Order: C-alpha cells, then structure tokens, then sequence
C-alpha cells in the first residue's frame, strides 16, 4: 500500500520493476513527513527566498495588449535562479535526500536545463551529484555540460541505444535501483511513478501560490485564466495547483505542435496522443500503432518530452483544464513579440504559453479578459536557435 | 500446465532446469529461430524470450543491444508472435515464458495480449516494469487465459512481498540472485527459478543445492550471439556447448 | 552655474564642447526634479519591482567560508532582470529622458552588456533606441547585438578610428550633441561629465541600501567591509553609497589587475593610472607618458574602461574608501570556486570582488569579519571564456 | 597680439580673414610642412594646427581620419611642437593658432604647455573639451604667456554665455556657422570667426557680410590632403588652388 493515491483518475501509477517499489515507498513516507514538519518547511522556504530569488514578480505587459480588451501578466520564473522555474523542486527534492540520510543525486537530462539546476542545488547542499545525458546530447548542448562541470556534477555521456535522454533515463534507474540507500534519483518534471508527480507538484506550488496573492493584490480578483507550457508538466502544475478548486479560473495547458499536428512531428501527447504505460506510469505519449514509444518534436529542446505528468491527463480528462498546442512558428513569433514589446527574452518553452495567450486575445481583440502567463524561462540560451531559423529564411 | 509437468519430471530425475534468455528477433528472424532451436536441442528444459521493446528501462547493456539488433532486423511484436506460434509448432511440451515490458501488453489492451499469447502456444509471461502492486489487471488477464503470471522475488523482500508473490505468481517465481527459497516453498510459492548473472555451470549447481529449481541465464547467451555476428555457424556450435554445460551442472 | 556640484575633490567637472552644456544642464535639472517627485520615485519604484525582481536576494555563503572566522554574504544582482545591476539605472534613466518629453536613447557599447540594458529599457517603455558599437567589438560580441536587435535597437556599427568602444563614445555624443532636443545619452556607468556620476549613482544607491536593511536584518549589524568589482565605477558606488556615512564600515573597490600591474596590461587607472582630463572628467586614467589615453586590459570585457568614475577617485583620496586590484588568475579561480561550492555562476567581472574576498579570508583565516560581496551579474555569458582558458591550459 | 596687428590691417583693406585648419603632422611631418607652407604661401591669413589625440569626441570623420594618418606616421605632441617652432620661424607675423584637446594641455601641467606655447611662437589655443565653465585655469595660463585663449560660441548662445565669451576669450572669437556677431561686438568681444561647414568661396564671402572678420575651413583642406595621397605634388597644387579660391572670396 501507500500513503497517497498514486493515482489521478486511471493516470499516474508505480509501474517500474519491483526492486525499485522500496525505493519509492521510502520516497513517499520521506515526502509526507517532510511537508508536515515545520522545519523541512521553513528550510526550503529559506533556500526559495535567500538563495533562489523568490518571490519572483509579476510583471503586467500593458504595450503587448495595446488596443484590445486582454490585461496580461506574466509570472517571471524566469527571474529565478538558473532562469528557469525547474529551481524550484530541485532544491525541495535536494532537501528530500539529506532527510533521508542520503549524500548522492543521481538525475538525467536531455536539452541540459534539468542537469544544471540538479548540479546547483547539489553544490549548494554538499550533494555528490551524477548525471546521466545521452551522447548525442552531450554533443548538442556543450553549453549546459560545461555549467554541469563546473558546478562539480559528474556528467556521464551515455552512448547505449539511439543515445537520447531514454537511454540515460534508464541508465540513471538502474543506478538508483542499486544505490537508493545512499542515492537520491532527482526526477525532473511532474511525471514518472508516483510518488514524484505529486512531490514535483507540491515544490512547484509555490508559483500558484505567489500568483494568486500578487494578482489579488494588483486587479482585486482572481484571472480568467492562467496559461503554461507543458512539456513533461512541471510548470504548469505549479501554476494550476493553487487555482485548481478556484472553479471561475481557466486551466490552459500548451502542448508544442511542432511542425504542425497534422504533420506527426509534434510534441501534443495529451491531445494527440494514446494512452499507455512506459516510464513509471500511466500517462498519454507519442508511441507507433503497435505500442513502441514514438519520438517527439519541438523547436524547443524543453518540451521534447514524448509523454505528460499524469495529473495533466486527469485535469483534462474531467474538463477542469483545458489544453492545446501551438507551434513552432508561433512560438517564434511569441518570442519575438515579447523581445520587442517588453524587453524580456522568453524561453521558447514559455514562449508556446505566452503565443496562446496571444491568440485568445488576437482572435478576440473586445473580448475583456484577464490572464496570466506562466513565463517559465528566460531565452538567453535560445538566442542561437532563433537567429540561425532568421537567417534561414533571409 | 507445461511448467507444473516439467517440473514435476525434473523432480523424479533429481534435477534442476536450465533456462536461456533470448530476445526474439536477435539478430535476425532466421538467425532467431535456429538460435531458439539449437537451445533447445542443448538440453534447454524451458525458454524465456524477450519481445524488442523501445524504452526498456530494466535491461542491461548486453540485452539492450540485442533489442537493437533486433529492430536493426525490422522484428516487431507481430512477427514475435509468428515465431511464437512456429516454435510451439516445433517443440509442444517445452515451456515457453515471454519477457515484456508494460506498454506491449497494454497497447492493444491487456485481455487481448494474453489471448493471444495463449492461441500461440506462450506457457507464461512476466512484465518488468509492473511491480504486484500494479499487477491485478495483468494477472487476472493472465489467468483467464490460462498463462502463468511471473513475478520477481527481490533477495531483500520482506515477509508482506514474499506472500504476495506466492499468492499471486504461477509456472515458476522468478528469484533474483535461500532462506526465502525455504520461506517461499513454506508459502506454497511456484517453484523458484534463480536468475541474474548465471554464467557459470557451478551457478546452476549452487542454485539447485539452495533448493531453487532451476536458474535462468540470458547476458551470457546473447553475449555469445553478439560476439559471433560474422559466423552464424560457430555463433550456433558456442551456444550448444554452453547450453550443454549449464544443463548438465543441473542433473 | 549648476545645481549640484559637479566635483568630488579634484574629480569630476564638465569637460565637453561649449555646444553640449545645453544637455547637461537640462539633465541635471530634470534629475534635481524627479528626485523631489514623488510619482518619479513610485514610477521607478514599481519598474524596479515588478519589472527588473527588486529587492535582489541576499545570499549568505556557508559553504566557501568552511573552517574560517568569515561570514561571506553576497547581494544578489545577478538575479536581477537582465542578469546584471545595469538595468537599475538604465530604468531610471529611460524614465528621465520620458520627463524631459524624449522619445529617442542613445547609447553606446563595449562588452555590449549596457546596450542589452539600454535596449531593454527602451522597448519596455517606447524609446527609439540607437546604439553605437566599434566594428570589432559587434564582432566578439554577437550574442549581445543580436540580443539588442531582438529589443527593436538600432545597432549602428561605427569603423572610425580603432574602432574600440571610444570611436563610439564619441559618435554617441557627436549624435546628441545635435538632437539632445528629443534624444537622451544614455551613459554606462558612474562616469563621465557632470550630472552622470552623480545620476548613475543615486539610481543605483538601492543596491547598498537594500544591504543595509537585509544585513540588519540578518545579523544584527551592519557589514565589516563591502566589497565591489570596479570597471566604470557604478556597482561599486551602488554598493557604496548609503554606507558612507557609517564609517564603521569598509568599502573596498576592486580594479582589475588584468596579467599583473607590472606587466602594464591591466584596467586599474585609480590606483595605477594617472590625472587626466577626459571622457567629459578629471580623472585617474590609462595614459602614455604624453598624455594619450592608453589601452587597459582584463579578461573581463566588461572592466576593460580605461579611467573610472571621479567619486571614487575622491573617497580613495581621502581614504574613505581603499581600492586593490585582481588578477585574471585571481577572478579565475574565484569564478570555480563560486560555481562548485555555492551553484552559482559568477559574472567574470564580479568573480573580482569575490576573489578579493576569498584572499581577505584565506590571508587571516581566523580573522572575525562579516563581508558582503556585491556580485554584480551572472556569468553564464562567461562560460566560453573560462572554457576556453582551462583547455589551452589542458 | 599678432591677431591685433593681422586684423587691424585687414580692416584697413576692407576685407575679411581666411584660416585653414589642418592636422599637424598628416600624412606626414614632411609633407605637413610642405602642405603649411603652402597654405600661407597660397593666402592663408592665419592658421589653425591640430595635434593628434587618441580620444578627441569632437571632430567628424575627414579630421578623425587625419589624426589617423598622423599617428601612423608616429607623430607626437613633441613633435608637433618641434614643426610649430620651425613653422614660426619661417613665417613671424602670420597668427598661429592651436585646437586642443584638454588632456595634452593638463598632461604635464597647464602652465608648463602654454610655457611652450609662447616659447615656440604659438598666439592662441583652443581647447576643444574646456567649456567657458571650466576654463578658468586654462585662460589664466594663457593670458600669463602672453597666449590668446579661443573659445566656442554655439548659434544658439544666450546671453549669459555671449558675455562670458565676450569676457573670456582673446585674439578671436570662434563663432559655429549674426545678431550674435552684433551682440557680440557690443560685449566687445574678440574678432568673430565663422568656422564649421565652410567650404566655399560664397560661404566666406556670406560670412564677412553678415559682419564676421573672417572664417575657418578644416574639413574641406583635409579632405583634398586625403584625396592626393598617392600624389604630394598634386596635392600642393589643389591646395593652392582652393586656399586663393577661398582667400579671393574674403577681399
Ligand atoms: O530474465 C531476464 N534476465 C535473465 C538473465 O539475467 P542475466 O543472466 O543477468 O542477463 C530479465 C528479467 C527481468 C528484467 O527486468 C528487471 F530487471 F527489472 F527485473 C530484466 C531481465
Ligand atoms: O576649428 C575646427 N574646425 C574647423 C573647420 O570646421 P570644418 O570646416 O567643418 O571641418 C574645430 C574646432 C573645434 C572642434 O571641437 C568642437 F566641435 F567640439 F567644437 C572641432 C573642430
Ligand atoms: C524544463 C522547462 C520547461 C518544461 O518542463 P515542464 O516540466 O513541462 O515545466 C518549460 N519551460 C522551461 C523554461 C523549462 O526550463
Ligand atoms: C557593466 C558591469 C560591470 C562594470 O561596470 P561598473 O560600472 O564598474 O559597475 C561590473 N559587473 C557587471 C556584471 C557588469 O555588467
Ligand atoms: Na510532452
Ligand atoms: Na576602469
């Protein structure tokens, strides 16, 4: 048995071999334990504040919405330390392991970011930190590694299958199976066996949280909706969870469309994808018609992941939230936008939110409605991407 | 019924089993089949085979590379069951054990997997990825088609896991490399077969002194297949050989 | 006549051509008033906030400070919007150029950090911004133009001369020596003719005052010493400011001492240059013997200035302030240190101010003293350099 | 006081004086001085002489460039003062004049560079950067050596700023291309040159007109030294041909 429900609906779940169900059994009694010790509490709210840069604003874009009826806000993780909200619930799990006695991180990463915020927190909490990137990764984001390396992080290039993260992502299991005593796996998104969406969840909560209080604090009532990227759907749970029970605020998840849906290469799981069981979990993904996990893609290496947190399925599964894709153009043109209009460089992952909230407001230009966007990132580190699809096309 | 006839024989002769690992399809069809049946005729007392699954997060290299090899060879599930239903055709008491992963059992719905592991001959299947707190579904499908359901006994589980898996488990429990082997048969467990780096034929001896009924051995078999990829013919004449050995180590 | 003094001491003055103390009275005009304006102040105020993630967190480092009597704090600019403290002033400038009824900013650019800034600024509050750059330096600085241009700034590239950023600095005010009327110069640092040290300085002074409150707050009292990097003098004299008047406390500048003072290739004027007139000041400056100004030199582009700000010239002269030097080895090291043992990744410039700590640390490790770091940016625009020098050191 | 007797006599002749402005020193100390000598030879009036500075925010690209190639050839402010004691000695009424900028005359002290100013023969010096308001010490060193401090007066020159000018300034008046030359003629102010922009005869002819005792001309002298780089005696020749152009236009 367990202490939470692993499940959301028929989402979610322990699906992984049995020598690793101890593992998250001693994962799961950490956690509940954790969240009510004033203690763990107040330690992680010191780290949040003194170290990572919380409470992170929440800055009103009044030139985007000139001459429409669409007040904007964009809650700014990309102000956070590392310049991307995963900081978050790495600095929770990273407290998660010293509870448990353990002095090693063991994690994964594939477009780098997940790497660099696991290889600060460890540095920061004297935490040995491994971690597993496929070949093929390493070689596409130097730039990361490096970071990785020099945080102290021991980056282990991982050249097994068609070396993409899922062959590090097993690598890193396999690891943690035969070393969780002394080992803690820090999962990077809000996916994966139970107990690690709900935990990811609840160390990402705090953006939520920060967002309702600030919002009421500038309009004097709640948004019309609030508006996030998902890739594996970290962010935005972290974003939703306090406004689940709020009924009158929209839940607006996006999915990267890629190429366009129409054309397969997409990264749209949730919407466009099938149900099935692989990496711990009952969740959507992208896999062929006879069950083998299909590939997923973005012009953003973020949202590259071929599957989504099982509360996402749930949410949507009820019609409590509501998800939809954007694509690789759109993006760009979201991400221009802001660059031009308020002078804040998004991630391009966040850049799929903010091109929605666009679109709700171009299509609807009389249409009142406030919201706020989830800016999970900032695009410092995708001012190459850009330039080089610019130049492309003269 | 195949595992309790086998066993059941292996007991009047005081003797263990031996059971190779092989992934269907490595490194080809044909190479496959002459590769299952060279085991069999070696002295195999039952097989375990592996369907080619993308994201295997519970395989190692040796068995990762030949999933590899295997689609390299265009082998997908559907042609695992032709070979299935081919091999059962061949060899109609040899107990035959699928190893899969979740996603293959559950894409085409869970029911509809173990029928058709059933019409083809299959004696038994166990899922990697689903531990017995997830495996109601899988092994009431299971045993509705009269397929044994597997289950990993890990060497440190406790008194609750041990029950469980001896409720739940048939054909054979699946313990990964004594004390429980005694606390299993206690349970009324299904007879134990000790797997995980058995390579040796002194392995299979110690296994079979422990009290297990058998060991398993795969990596060590498919290191003999990827190590002679250029001479299918000695690829066939190593792996009888030792085949033959880890056999005999169990009489 | 003015309204403020334009020297401190011996330093400081107006040096420009008849034609441009048009512009500078106007601005110090403008300046005296919005500083008495209580809607400028609460203007400034919400941007800093709610745009630029002021306060800035006030981290204290345990880790680096293991096994020694010193308690290492470091405020947390790098956090700020934009990754560096230039965006405070930046704002607060684009907010007086909107009070003289100007549309248009000019600036100009070296490492091409204060041109993202005034960039930045520009477009979140409707500025037309043109910002002059040295051929060669819009060469080694890439990132940073495309950065500028992504914001809507005209970046104009000006080959005259060595094309170094006083080719620039001259084409600037050569610009607005002839359209002051509607454009405002935008200057980089605590610098330059009478009003900017003394504008650049007080629109940064909330560095130092935001120390004040969260040291108190923390420890009961005020630091031992302040330490801040020096290039043109505006983090340091951020810094500075508000601890002036509490003599008890330390300010110590950091200047740097590139290859080593003796080899001549360096960026400390203050403490190794010599009187000079230029730049619109008097002021300690790189000069032959002759009276040309000289090259300075730091593996931190963003130090290389060769002259620094006249108030700091002043408190040096009357030994309120003390400044030293580091070398790139010294930044260096310090650099790693701070990434490996706090997860943070320094800007080069500020891991000057860093290393003289960690040398005033490990010189009297047993040595009772409270420090605080101004840790002026992040580096991870630093990366390559670092990079770079480690493998031709293999 | 060679202003004094230059202007005293061109009012006596009704006509108006014409400086050319060049670099000291570019393309080369040779060929400056060849370039000088026919400057005065062609009917330069007076001159004013740059000497080459690293950082002088004040001069457009023709002059930029001149620097530029004065540098390349390794001029230096001693130098510059080695060509103005010969250029004196060969040519004692004609006015000299230098455009300075404000670190070469602070460098090694003020008094000590206007002390070399009158010791070569130098009559006044404008420094480029110094505004009326901080000039206080350089036009105190100047009048001590007998030296005329030149100062700027922009076109749109209050009042307060006509006075100081008026007060401050010696042997001429730099005025930036009329009631400003009444004006300043009723402060009593030193002689009024237009300069900036001056580049035809008619500009030279408009500027004595509007009550201007003469104009300056940099650009447009340089611009021809550039031009004929590859041709020196050409050079010499186009030199002579605008200077008498322009002087004609002043008569
Ligand atoms: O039966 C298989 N192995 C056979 C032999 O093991 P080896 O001889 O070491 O390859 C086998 C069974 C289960 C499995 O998944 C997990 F590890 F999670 F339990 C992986 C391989
Ligand atoms: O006398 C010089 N110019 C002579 C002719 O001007 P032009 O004919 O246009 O080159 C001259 C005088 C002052 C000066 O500095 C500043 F602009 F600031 F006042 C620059 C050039
Ligand atoms: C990692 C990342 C994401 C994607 O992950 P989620 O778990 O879906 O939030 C989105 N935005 C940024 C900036 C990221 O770094
Ligand atoms: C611009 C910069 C500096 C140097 O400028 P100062 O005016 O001397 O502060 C120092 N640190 C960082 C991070 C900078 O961007
Ligand atoms: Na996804
Ligand atoms: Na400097």
């Amino acid at each position: 048995t367990t202490l939470l429900n692993p499940y959301f609906g028929e989402f979610g779940g322990m699906y992984v071999p049995q020598i690793l169900m101890p593992a998250l059994n001693q994962l799961e009694e950490a956690f509940v334990r954790a969240q009510k010790d004033p203690e763990f509490q107040a330690q992680f709210a010191d780290l949040l504040k003194n170290y990572a840069g919380r409470p992170t604003a929440l800055t009103k874009c009044q030139n985007i919405t000139a001459g429409t009826r669409t007040t904007l806000y964009l809650k700014r993780e990309d102000l956070l330390h590392g310049g991307a909200h995963k900081t978050n619930q790495v600095l929770g799990q990273a407290l998660l392991a010293k509870r448990m006695g353990k002095s090693e991180i063991i994690a994964e990463t594939g477009a780098g970011q997940h790497g660099v915020a696991s290889a600060l927190a460890s540095a920061l909490l004297g935490l040995k930190c491994r971690i597993y990137m496929g070949a093929k990764d390493v070689e596409r984001q130097s730039p990361n590694v490096f970071r990785m390396r020099l945080m102290g992080a021991e980056v282990i290039p991982v050249h097994s299958g068609s070396a993409t993260l899922k062959d590090a992502c097993n690598e890193a299991l396999r690891d943690w199976s035969g070393s969780y005593e002394t080992a803690h796996y820090m999962l990077g998104t809000a996916a994966g066996p139970h107990p690690y969406p709900t935990i990811v969840r609840e160390f990402q909560r705090m953006i939520g949280e920060e967002t309702k209080a600030q919002i009421l604090d500038k309009e004097g009532r709640l948004p019309d909706a609030v508006i996030a990227c998902v890739g594996g759907g970290s962010n935005a749970i972290g974003m939703f969870a306090d406004f689940i029970n709020d009924t009158s605020v929209g839940l607006i998840g996006v999915e990267p469309g890629g190429h366009g849906i129409e054309t397969g290469e997409h990264g749209a799981p949730l919407k466009h994808g099938r149900v099935g069981i692989y990496f711990g979990m009952k969740a959507p993904m992208m896999q062929t018609a006879d069950g083998q996990i299909e590939e997923s893609y973005s012009i953003s290496a973020g949202l590259d992941f071929p599957s989504v947190g099982p509360q996402h399925a749930y949410l949507n599964s009820i019609g409590r939230a509501d998800y939809v894709s954007i694509t690789d153009d759109e993006a760009l043109e979201a991400f221009k936008t802001l660059c031009r209009h308020e002078g804040i460089i998004p991630a391009l992952e966040s850049s799929h939110a903010l091109a929605h909230a666009l679109k709700m407001m171009r299509e609807q230009p009389e249409k009142e409605q406030l919201l706020v966007v989830n800016l999970s990132g900032r695009g410092d580190k995708d001012i190459f991407t850009v330039h080089d699809i610019l130049k492309a096309r003269g | 019924e195949r595992y309790e006839n086998l066993f059941a024989q292996l007991n009047d002769r005081r003797e263990g089993a031996f059971v190779p690992f092989v992934t269907l399809g490595d490194p080809g069809i044909e190479q496959s089949l002459k590769i299952i049946d060279t085991l069999i005729d070696a002295g195999a007392d039952a097989l375990e085979l592996g369907v080619p699954f993308s994201d295997p997060l519970a395989d190692g290299p040796t068995i990762q590379n030949a999933n590899l090899r295997a689609f390299a060879a265009g082998v997908t599930p559907a042609q695992c069951f032709e070979m299935l239903a081919l091999i059962r055709e061949k060899h109609p008491t040899i107990p035959i054990g699928l190893l899969m992963y979740a996603n293959l059992v559950f894409n085409n719905g869970i029911d509809a997997f173990y029928a058709r592991c059933e019409q083809v001959g299959v004696d038994s299947v166990l899922v990697a990825d689903v531990p017995v707190e997830e495996s109601a579904p899988f092994r009431q499908a299971a045993l509705r088609h009269n397929i044994a359901p597997i289950f990993i006994c890990p060497p440190n589980a406790d008194d609750d896991l041990l029950r469980q898996v001896a409720s739940y488990g048939r054909g054979y429990t699946y313990l990964l490399s004594h004390h429980l082997i005694e606390k299993l048969k206690e349970y009324h467990a299904a007879p134990a077969l000790q797997g995980f780096g058995i390579s040796s034929p002194e392995q299979v001896s110690a296994a079979v002194r422990a009290g297990a009924a058998g060991a398993i051995s795969g990596s060590a078999i498919v290191k003999i297949i990827e190590k002679n990829l250029a001479s299918p013919k000695q690829m066939l004449a190593e792996l009888r050989s030792f085949v033959s050995a880890m056999k005999a180590a169990s009489r």
